[PDB]
């Protein structure tokens, strides 16, 4: 019982036709593409009530779908544009059981004018202030992900190997490096906070962790540095004495 | 089915206070309503569903919404916000009881809860950066609610929003933003020239 989209993030340039694709386990007969933006809720493009069948949502202009066996539901962008740049949303339906709506978990799509544009992030991590400590009996590490486009990043801290969730605070909305650019590049931050107790001790490890989403090995590279792919960055501090 | 709307796209309460997010329909035929949540990493998840079996309809985490067909409206209160409940939460309506047809959806209610900090000293510090690139960042920490961050002017430097953080063990949450710059003129002593505390230590 899940409806799994092939791809949870995507970077595409304007002009290139574009595969979203939508996969469902439970012999359903109704698929949905929709999209989500931020201000106007969610929005039907296309929906199908069996194998071959169609119908046209409310905003269908510019997309193509596809259902091809009962399975799958393949959404296509003609012709990306930016105001297609959008998080879309794959659902599916039994007719008769009673239900409802299973969704996937989405896939962001961020239409740009030009591939050299992305960047994968560098990640310092920022110590403990000796005065907070001294002030609170807390320690306060920061992490800075900075030199990131487009805005695809999956922020997350480590405390000896097992992911806390427990006194992180990560910014809901980054900041652009440039905000007088159109496209420029963005800033993220994070924060962790524990006792100074877990802080002063030598034996306990922090990493910060920093999922980015580019490029897949099928893009055209061959620039300067590295390929700008989905990777995890870290950084790392040990507690002190 | 046909139509529906969420009127108030933002809502900010206090940690404890009254939650009403609106929903409002129109239908040329007998509506089948739900409620759907959507929190920070995570999907779309049924909060509550009516179908045409009760009125007053009790949902998950606390949330229970009125179907009143003399208004057309089924909104969704909760008694006590609690910091968990941040998220956007989606209305939706439909020509089916169980929502097997197509869900028109309204435009979203994000809902942010404003933390009752406990006992605050407000204060900036400076953080070592860990390596030598001598770009400190600087840390308003532990300020009242009330208090705003405002952006920067000068624009090599770079402030971020205020931030909410609970260590749940301890019982404790509290507010903080970060400023920073690669300007070996940066004073953290001034950053943050904007709706600040007289009471902050150094």
């Amino acid at each position: 019982v899940k409806v799994t989209q092939s791809s949870r993030y995507l970077v595409k340039r304007t002009g290139e036709k574009v595969f979203l694709e939508c996969v469902q386990d439970m012999d359903h007969e109704n698929m949905f593409w929709y999209r989500q933006d931020p201000g106007l809720g969610l929005r039907l493009i296309y929906f199908s009530y069996d194998v071959k069948m169609k119908e046209k949502g409310d905003i269908p202009e510019g997309y193509s779908v596809s259902r091809e066996k009962k399975e799958r539901f393949s959404l296509i962008l003609e012709s990306a544009s930016t105001n297609q740049t959008s998080m879309y949303l794959c659902a599916s339906s039994s007719t008769g059981l009673p239900y409802g709506y299973t969704f996937g978990s989405g896939t962001r799509l961020t239409v740009v004018e030009d591939l050299n544009k992305v960047f994968p992030p560098e990640v310092a991590v920022f110590e403990p202030s000796e005065a907070e400590i001294s002030h609170t009996q807390k320690a306060t590490l920061v992490c800075l992900a900075t030199g990131f486009f487009p805005d695809h990043v999956e922020l997350s801290w480590w405390v000896n190997g097992k992911e806390v969730h427990s006194g992180v605070c990560t910014d809901p909305q980054p900041l652009k490096e440039q905000p007088a650019l159109n496209d420029s590049r963005y800033s993220l931050s994070s924060r962790l906070r524990v006792s100074a107790t877990f802080w002063q001790n030598p034996r306990n490890h922090f990493r910060c962790q920093v999922q980015f989403y580019g490029l897949s090995e099928n893009d055209e590279w061959t620039q300067d540095r590295a390929k700008p792919v989905t990777q995890i960055v870290s950084a790392e501090a040990w507690g002190r004495a | 089915m046909q139509s529906v709307t969420q009127l108030g796209s933002h809502v900010s309460v206090s940690e404890g206070a009254l939650v009403l997010l609106r929903c409002n329909y129109s239908s040329s035929v007998p509506p089948y309503l739900f409620w759907y949540v959507q929190y920070p990493n995570q999907g779309l998840q049924l909060l509550l569903k009516y179908t045409s079996a009760a009125t007053l309809v009790k949902g998950i985490n606390g949330f229970e919404a009125e179907f009143k067909k003399s208004e057309t409206s089924f909104h969704l209160t909760k008694p006590s916000a609690h910091m968990s409940d941040a998220a956007e939460y989606f209305c939706a309506v439909s020509e089916s009881p169980f929502g097997n047809e197509k869900l028109t959806f309204g435009t979203g209610t994000r809902l942010t809860i404003i933390p009752n900090i406990q006992n605050p000293d407000p204060a900036v510090y400076q953080l070592r950066d860990s390596k030598s690139s001598d770009k400190s960042v600087c840390l308003f920490t532990d300020f009242d609610s009330q208090t705003n961050v405002s952006q920067s002017k000068d624009s090599d430097v770079y402030i971020t929003d205020k931030c909410v953080l609970d260590m749940r063990s301890m019982d404790f949450k509290s507010n903080s933003a970060v400023a920073w710059s690669n300007k070996s003129d940066f004073a953290c002593a001034n950053a943050f020239n904007n709706s600040i505390i007289p009471e902050d230590t150094f």
